[PDB]
């Protein structure tokens, strides 16, 4: 599990060889909850294939609006510096998958 | 996950490549006049099958695995004029003369210059995919380009790569040397083509003015009705989901052929409501299915109940209101088809709707009364070939007397095989 | 489009016809009194499988394809009494003399008198057919004309037409001389029908009197569970509809015998709900389904469940609340039971619903359980012929003694069949 | 497309050789425009097989009373000079197919 | 009606088998702590077939068809003071000494010892059995007792009733001498067990502490994933119904097992959901099967989807809202699945519910991953035998040195066989 | 069909050799009628395998209450002198067929 800060984003995201996939949320959000224990077990099963990361909007507010967040949980998928895809709202494990296959 | 790349030769060819592409990008969002997709996104589906990405996701682009040859440069630049940046601008090849209308042009002289950029061109883009899984051939073979030359690189195709399968998309012409030009193309896609699915002009255009009230259709309006059939077809290869029965190309056509003497195809659409009225009127699923098995819905001139069927592919998408129904109906045309060599059915379903249709299908089929379409051709090109018409044309271009009276023979041997499979 | 004759014999033969085609008539629309239509209505279904026309649509007519055929006239000349103008006088054939509950007469005395007559007849029915797909022979084996004209003919039938399929439906006698005329008639039926369908005259007694509270059932009583039955086998031969599942009486019988020596038959019918309440009181699928397979649902006195199954058609037809529900049913049937010589389980639907259920079911079953009901029969003739009871009746016939011992051995041949089928 | 008079019904349709549909219609019947399109078609796939002819009931009143007609659109079916078959009202392409196979 | 008897062996077998066994009782409507039912009531379902009756049934009583064995007694005598009256106290067997986790001593030592009391056991409830289906042994195999006497047990079991099917039901280590175990172990289910089911602790623990947010897993938690597995693979034989699909543990072993030397199965289940939860949150059809077919919801460490699928059986129960979707979903699988050797693709339905989910599904495959898990093991055997960590401990207990060599080599082409299987 | 009172139930149930069904009714019960004809079907296809007897609780109201009878109708299935199991309700002549094959 990697958390962030405003100031840590850039090395742990951007400059980050290989995929990573980024949980924005904040604890007030019903929504965002729903999918933490779920963002466990994809940090398990795609091993070397994607390193997950989370940042909690409220305590680093800096980020978010640079990537037009329209709300959360939002995930987004980076690959070098850049915004591979995009996933609003919480969602099944499973399409979750079907997502992170075809990207 | 398989990848298809999709060479379309010559005016036919390339103006329905351009709408099939047009709407394949509408399908997986997107844009069609720059490949890329609204920031942050990624397409839908499984867009990979049929595009490549380039580059970074700021600046970069999703690349059609396309290749456009064309003799005549007018149909080319006309895709470049009306398609942005979506073409990789190294797969839109032309030359200068057309072949006018002479197959052995294509075949034999203009058509050999620019088979080594082309044949290139392919090597390119095999290379750069994780696994392909076939090539479609998009060409009307009244021509001389896409006869000719669609005959050459299908040959030039499967002498080099061997394996992959190639699926010929072929134009009839409607009842000139059209009827020459047809039958020389049919030789090799007869011998060459893993499979060869027709689109007869003659009954697009009937379609057209019959259920679509056009007085004088156009070859927009007869595109129309081919691009849909690609999409559904094509929808099983571009589409995954909880109930998306993904189906490849080699799984298609092993389950379409039932021996290498009989791969030529013919195919039905439903619904073929008015594009007028397309999302305010809807059929249920029991006057689709009805329509889909209609005589007056396959994209050939003749009767496919008239004939037998050696097999078939029902190719379903978008949304199911009554799967037992659809089941029950199924079944019920299982087993009134008339029959043959043993038979293959086989149901496809996919999640995705195309973006006209909230559901449609896509009916493939293996028929005998294909002789039927394959006979109108010969009976005209003995009607010129009895008196030696338009003769000198082909004769001053390479081709010998003998050899032509074998490629008539050679496409008779393939309306015997039908005829055989009937009886 | 398949056509069918319908051929009875005899008493119980023409008495079961005369209620079959009033039926079949109200279920096509057509005036059993008269064989016509009202003004311009033309009948339902595939009417020309059953009856073919007459004449101008003004006068003319819709004629059963049928031929009865008796010795004794009281008959016949009660199904001229009944039926107006029906059938074709030509087609209803008798004499004067009964043949006295002797199966000798039928097969060699006034019954190779009356043979030349009712083979011509069936000459002119034949060939005024489009495509003749069967004929049924509607019979009682307990008397002599049934059982020995039944032999005489269906002999006859194959020898001349080869290769038209024929359907013996025999009614058995129920626990005087029936048990020897069961048996003599058992071998025709066992080398030249292709296949016999069995009424067990002793189970529809049991149900008339048990299921719908008969003190004292008579013939006409037994005949409406017959009627019903072959109304609903002859429903997929007889409708056609968008889920309708046609089916001919080849097809059916190519399903239904795995062996040519295997093709006995037995039926079951649901609902079994009493007339009295027939359209007020209504099972759901699950009690009917239930029913269908329940030992007490069978046209045979004897226990289906407790021998094997060679083979099954379920025959549906009319509405279908719930499809999803009567797949799994039947789904679940076909792992529960008992089993041998591999199996088939075929489903028929015809939309159709009979006269009198909203919905209803046919179960069709090669069965080895058969054994039962044909031990049964050869336990009573023993019981006669070790003591040679009414022998001298047959001697001076025209059978000798030691051949009507190969005839019970002929059908003991037969039994043992069966028996080897089970274990 | 045969159209009928009252005076031209005869020749056309009870002296004619093989079969024969008829469309008793008018143009204030919304149904009988519904299968206009739909009898186009028939006339196509069932050549040699049948005739499709058509009758304005309000501009030739005289016939349809002849085959007790009850409303429009009606169909029927000849064959010398018999009606064969009846249908009334607008129905699918298919129906109106399974209707001309069994007669 | 088939007779199953379950055995357990050892420590894991015996906590497993109680709990199994209460769980069992509770389906049926049996006190899992006297035997009993209400006053003048039947146990629900096919209670016989792993249930014998004793006595009248005043005072009488339902007997699990169960024998436990074990060396070591604290076990059994938990199983005494947790269950009353339930079991029959012959059937369990002990003795003093525990095996010390070593294979050798079950196998060759104290194990041989115990066996002419556990297979007298077994003779006298084979033989109270109308008609015996299988034998269940439910052990761990990283331990001595379980592994050896299992081995020992199962080897007997073969040798003096050859056709009885018999099914190991095998917990393999997580990561001692347990590696050592584990493969001696694997031998004997190689060569003799009709089949072997594995249940992966390090895929128990993972779940455990994953879907169920448990920080310090217990062996109680785990055997309530095993339970819940067993239960539902043996419902097919434990209950009838107007939809229930009867499955013998015979078909079930002939569906999944292709070749003698491929019979080494894994299973998942769902839902996963917590037992915190359970009743109050459900899964839909839709998430149920998704989660039923995902790598993370297989009892074993590894991924069926990267691997193939030899055969499968999906094993659903209890309440079905929407058979088409279920169909439609598993349909959808079916093509999806990664394939080799002719596949199975085998669908159960059982009415009856569990106790905890509503609905329920366990899906069995013979995949070529179990490979993975068997190289975790035999990279841990190596990693000791290369330096002879306790090697003295077997040696000194009978096994030859070059013997265990067989036994690692023996493994080695179970591995093999299931990568051949894959490419 | 077995009529039974107090006084024969003794020799009749209890003292019987092989299994028996006994329906306790009356003619006040809708239910219990429902399920008289569908009791005459088992009479005959459960012949040597059991034997079905009626005690009307109106005429012979002893019995019903050693037994511990809720209502009517109840099906006590007698073996030796013991009951094996008991159907309550009016059911079908399916249902009540699954009863008799597990026991
Ligand atoms: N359905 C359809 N048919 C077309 C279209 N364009 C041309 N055709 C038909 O295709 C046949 C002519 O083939 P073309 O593709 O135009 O000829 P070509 O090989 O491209 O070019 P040349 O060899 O230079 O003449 C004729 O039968 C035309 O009616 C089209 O856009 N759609
Ligand atoms: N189910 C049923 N059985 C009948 C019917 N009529 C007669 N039977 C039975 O048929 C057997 C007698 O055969 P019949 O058909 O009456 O004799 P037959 O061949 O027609 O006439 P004869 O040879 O002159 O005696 C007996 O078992 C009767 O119980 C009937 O209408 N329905
Ligand atoms: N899933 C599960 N695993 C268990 C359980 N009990 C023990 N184990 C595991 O089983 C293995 C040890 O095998 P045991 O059955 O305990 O040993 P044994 O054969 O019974 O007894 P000894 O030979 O005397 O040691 C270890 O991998 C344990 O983690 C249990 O209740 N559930």
């Amino acid at each position: 599990i990697i958390h962030l800060t405003d100031d840590s984003f850039d090395t742990d995201v951007l400059k980050a060889d290989g995929a990573i996939l980024v949980d924005f949320w904040a604890e007030w959000c019903g929504p965002c909850k729903m999918i933490a224990p779920i963002l466990d077990e994809i940090a398990d099963e795609y091993q070397g294939k994607l390193t997950v990361a989370k940042l909690n909007i409220d305590q680093n507010p800096g980020t978010a609006p640079k990537y037009g967040i329209r709300g959360i949980p939002t995930l987004l998928l980076f690959k070098n510096g850049e915004v591979a895809a995009t996933k609003v709202g919480a969602l099944s494990k499973g399409q979750l998958k079907e997502f992170l296959d075809a990207n | 996950v398989n990848n298809t790349i999709v060479v379309s030769i010559g005016q036919a060819g390339n103006q329905i490549a351009a709408s099939f592409w047009k709407t394949v990008c509408l399908e997986h969002g997107i844009d069609p006049l720059t490949g890329q997709t609204a920031p942050g996104v990624a397409p839908r589906g499984n867009w990979s099958s049929f595009f490549s990405k380039l580059g970074e996701s700021s600046s970069g682009s999703y690349v059609p695995r396309a290749i456009m040859v064309d003799l005549e440069p007018s149909v080319i630049d006309n895709v470049k004029a009306t398609s942005g940046s979506l073409f990789n601008p190294a797969n839109l090849i032309s030359r200068t003369e057309g072949a006018g209308g002479n197959f052995a042009v294509g075949y034999l002289g203009a058509g050999r210059e620019v088979l080594p950029e082309v044949m290139s061109r392919l090597d390119y883009e095999i290379d750069k995919c994780d696994n392909v899984g076939g090539i479609i051939v998009l060409h009307a073979i009244g021509g001389g380009t896409g006869s000719g030359f669609g005959a050459l690189l299908i040959e030039s195709l499967k002498e080099k790569y061997g394996e992959i399968p190639v699926l010929s998309c072929a134009v009839l012409p409607s009842p000139v040397t059209e009827p020459y030009n047809t039958v020389f193309a049919l030789n090799t896609l007869r011998r060459s083509a893993d499979a060869c699915l027709i689109f007869d002009n003659e009954a697009l255009f009937d379609l057209a003015h019959r259920k679509w009230n056009i007085e004088s259709p156009t070859v927009d309006d007869l595109n129309l009705l081919i691009t849909e059939a690609l999409a559904g077809i094509t929808a099983s290869m571009r589409f995954s989901g909880f109930l998306t029965v993904e189906i490849s190309l080699r799984e298609l056509l092993t389950n379409l052929v039932p021996q290498p003497s009989l791969h030529f195809l013919m195919c039905a659409f439903a619904p073929l409501t008015p594009p007028d009225r397309s999302k305010f009127e809807e059929l249920g699923i029991e006057e689709m299915i009805k329509s889909l098995f209609d005589n007056g819905s396959v994209f050939a001139a003749c009767s496919p109940m008239e004939g037998r069927f050696l097999s078939t592919a029902v190719l379903y998408r978008g949304i199911m209101e009554d799967k037992p129904l659809a089941d029950a109906a199924l079944a019920a045309m299982r087993e009134k088809l008339p029959l043959t060599i043993p038979t293959a059915f086989k149901i496809g379903y996919v999640e995705q709707p195309g973006i006209s249709h909230r559901k449609s299908m896509v009916l493939l089929a293996n028929n005998t009364e294909i002789a039927r379409v394959l006979d109108r051709i010969c009976h005209n090109f003995d009607k010129l070939w009895q008196r030696k018409a338009f003769a000198n044309w082909y004769l001053n271009e390479g081709m010998s007397e003998e050899q032509i009276n074998v490629l008539r023979a050679s496409a008779q041997e393939l309306v015997q095989s039908y005829q055989v499979a009937e009886e």
